[PDB]
């Protein structure tokens, strides 16, 4: 109980993983709030797949998952995968594919030699299937067989027009999730967090204020203008409308 | 002897074989992988002196 | 000669014909088998494989069908159909039609 | 029996062999069909070709 859980970020260089910088404090999962279910969905998809060896080891499928999740920029999805990360303390390896850096190759022998019970993130994930650089050779290096046991793979982006289906099919990315602008639930949600302990009519009004000002709010945007009134709830209320 | 690993074996059988056993020893099991993760796990173990089986 | 003991060799390709006789050969390769398309034999254990314990005549019913719809149907793709109906051994049979 | 089998993957670099990655679950033969006695006709030869040095 005196031992406090850390989430490392392992980097990549050249053909190797490096643990980049120091262990970090694990973001509680309740912090960010995507969704009514989202969190929830994604939550017992990963325990369904990760409490489940037998399952795949006896049908001889690869222990191989992948999601995506899809949506404005800004709206908590690298939060809520160190969050998850932090939750099943697994750790997270991020890799910017969109750097010409690396290569098929290169990126192939990454991706097997992920250290084991760790994710790995790669996002922007369009720049490299819009154009070292490539488009089909990353879907095929993720195919392939070079792996280690519980390879869960993330994928992140701003948009998925510039992908295509074949990307998304079993032994690929498997639940693909859309994350959106905040909502009335959400913004309550994150009025009771910052501020702990209120009116919930007051956060009500605060989410439908929102909502009426601004119809693409994002929760990068909320998380600022909090911090404008940090810890001044009212004045934040009455300034809502200055946002407009 | 201790050297030879047949020591450990006859002492797992000897925990499983005398389930109960009044007088034994604890071995621990602790291993901490990367990100920070711990796994514990007690194994048992007949204590040094005279044990009848 | 430059070997080991007990030097176990084996060669996988999709077609024979672009090869030689004269590779085929002792001290060489020695027992070459012909790997082919799902059977009604091999599609019932593929079935039974993955759900654990069903009604044979339904696997049955289902090879059958698959045999039907597909006939040059491969292993890797009947795995890839079950794994869309996975854990839905009723849906897939009714969705065999559906492969065409 | 309480060690799990593993197969290790040897890749070759240069003129060397190198472990790559890490040893995996061995997938148990009966999970991969390939015909009515193809499987048994290879281990058979191969148990043959093993216990006659
Ligand atoms: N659901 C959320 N809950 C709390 N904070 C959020 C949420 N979504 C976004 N944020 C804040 O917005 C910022 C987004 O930064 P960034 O990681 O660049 O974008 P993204 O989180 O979309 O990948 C984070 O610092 C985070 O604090």
């Amino acid at each position: 109980q005196q031992e406090e859980g850390k989430t490392v970020m392992y980097t990549a260089v050249g053909s190797e993983w490096r643990t980049f910088g120091y262990p970090r404090r694990r973001r509680p999962l309740d912090s960010v709030v995507l969704q009514q279910g989202l969190a929830d969905r994604i939550v017992k998809d990963i325990r369904e797949f990760i409490d489940n060896p037998k399952w795949y080891i006896d049908r001889g499928i690869p222990y191989r998952r992948g999601y995506l999740l899809y949506g404005p920029p800004g709206c908590g999805k690298s939060s809520f995968i160190t969050a998850l990360a932090g939750e099943l303390e697994h750790s997270i390896c991020l890799l910017s594919l969109t750097d010409s850096s690396l290569s098929d190759d290169r990126l192939n022998h990454l991706l097997s030699v992920a250290p084991q019970q760790s994710l790995v993130l790669l996002e922007d994930v369009d720049a490299a299937f819009l154009s070292r650089l490539t488009f089909s050779g990353l879907l095929n290096a993720l195919d392939g067989v070079a792996s280690t046991e519980a390879r869960i793979v993330f994928m992140t982006t701003n948009y998925i027009d510039r992908l295509d289906p074949a990307l998304i099919r079993p032994g690929r990315v498997d639940l693909k999730e859309y994350v959106g602008y905040c909502s009335h639930w959400q913004l309550t949600q994150m009025f009771q967090r910052f501020y702990p302990g209120q009116a919930p009519s007051l956060a009500e009004n605060f989410a439908e204020h929102v909502l009426k000002a601004t119809s693409e709010i994002s929760p990068a945007q909320v998380q600022g203008y909090f911090m404008l009134y940090k810890n001044d709830p009212m004045g934040a209320v009455h300034n809502i409308e200055s946002l407009r | 002897p201790a050297r030879d690993r047949s020591y450990a074996w006859l002492l797992s059988w000897l925990t499983r074989h005398s389930t109960r056993t009044q007088h034994l020893s604890v071995e621990t099991s602790y291993l901490q992988h990367e990100s920070g993760r711990i796994s514990t796990k007690f194994e048992f173990i007949p204590s040094p002196g005279n044990h009848f089986i």
